[PDB]
């Protein structure tokens, strides 16, 4: 199926506590493979997946330089942002960045991303056509004009459709026996009386990969959306993921409710009934 | 491969 | 600014059964800002050796973090996750419910 490479970086200013903290991580699909941390001693891009170890010293040299360079420019961008928003240098602020590309089954390019967020909200982003920018506000528009003048978009576009998809293609091959993997969820149901006339039905999905999944409750064959509780998908820590959906039901009416599970690793969607 | 971020000046 | 409260889940990697080795997880997501403290507690006391993942975020820009430690569940031992964040007037302590 399709695949993605993504880089996430977070810069956090610490007034009266030294330089801003910079943390970058790299993902192929739902598997992390590298990290960088400006507060760590190594001061290098570190491997966080087995299949990336097989990269030579050059790779680690190049990647380390790029991510270190980026930390310094986002460091400065935090300064520049204070100016644009007329904010004091006594407060702490955040600069987030996502970058990456998507490829189909045939390894062909599908989509590219280059996005920034200041204090948790959109700042500037490269549109889907990778030709123009989306400025979120008055401040980001200043940057947008700069990036237009400096032709940043054409540079990033080429990199996304080229270097990125080529890098993604290589990573997949190297992480073949691990990234082409598709683990179906093990499902089960729990049941607990909330009181003398009500019980909780909780639908479980465990040990699946990738993380993408859909858990749905129906009552008498009809989606029971509003009344449901649905937790965020969570990492088990072993490379697989977990999730559950719960409904509060009248005691003795358990059989009316059905849980429906959709996942890439499943031949057909599952149905669970207590 | 980490992007080239030189021109990402705000 | 706009702040977002962490969503806290405490759980074992595998379905817990006494005597059998396992991993204790506390997963905090959907929060902002990113600076946050997360500790695992065994019968009220802070576990000293707890590891965590590298800071990362979702599509909506909200951060997520996994804290974990190896442990062997017993009938008597109680566990909880203490999350300290600016959106919380006092640290949120969520108990581990092994059979939910």
């Amino acid at each position: 199926g399709s695949h993605s490479m993504r880089y996430f970086s977070t810069s956090v200013s610490r007034p009266g506590r030294g330089e801003p903290r910079f943390i970058a991580v790299g993902y192929v699909d739902d598997t992390q493979f590298v990290r960088f941390d400006s507060d760590a001693a190594s001061q290098r891009m570190e491997p966080r997946a087995p299949w990336i170890e097989q990269e030579g010293p050059e790779y680690w040299d190049e990647e380390t330089g790029k991510v270190k360079a980026h930390s310094q420019t986002d460091r400065e961008n935090l300064r520049i942002a204070l100016r644009y928003y007329n904010q004091s240098e006594a407060g702490s602020h955040t600069l987030q960045m996502m970058f990456g590309c998507d490829v189909g089954s045939d390894g062909r390019f599908l989509r590219g991303y280059h996005q920034y967020a200041y204090d948790g909200k959109d700042y500037i982003a490269l549109k889907e056509d990778l030709r123009s920018w989306t400025a979120a506000d008055m401040a980001a528009q200043i940057t947008k004009r700069k990036w237009e003048a400096a032709h940043v978009a054409e540079q990033q576009r080429a990199y996304l459709e080229g270097t990125c998809v080529d890098g993604l293609r290589r990573y997949l091959e190297n992480g073949k026996e691990t990234l082409q993997r598709t683990d179906p969820p093990k499902t089960h149901m729990t049941h607990h009386p909330i009181s003398d006339h009500e019980a909780t039905l909780r639908c479980w999905a465990l040990g699946f990969y990738p993380a993408e999944i859909t858990l749905t409750w129906q009552r008498d064959g009809e989606d029971q959306t509003q009344d449901t509780e649905l937790v965020e998908t969570r990492p088990a820590g072993d490379g697989t993921f977990q999730k559950w959906a719960a409904v509060v039901v009248p005691s003795g009416e358990e059989q009316r409710y059905t849980c429906h599970v959709q996942h890439e690793g499943l031949p057909k969607p599952l149905t669970l009934r207590w | 491969r980490y992007p080239l971020t030189f021109g990402w000046c705000f | 600014m706009i702040q977002r409260t962490p969503k806290i889940q405490v759980y074992s990697r595998h379905p817990a059964e006494n005597g059998k080795s396992n991993f204790l997880n506390c997963y905090v997501s959907g929060f902002h800002p990113s600076d946050i403290e997360v500790d695992l507690l065994k019968n009220g006391e802070r576990i000293e050796k707890v590891e965590h993942s590298d800071l990362s975020f979702s599509k909506d820009w909200s951060f997520y973090l996994l804290y974990y430690t190896e442990f062997t569940p017993t009938e008597k031992d109680e566990y909880a996750c203490r999350v300290n964040h600016v959106t919380l007037s006092q640290p949120k302590i969520v108990k581990w419910d092994r059979d939910m």
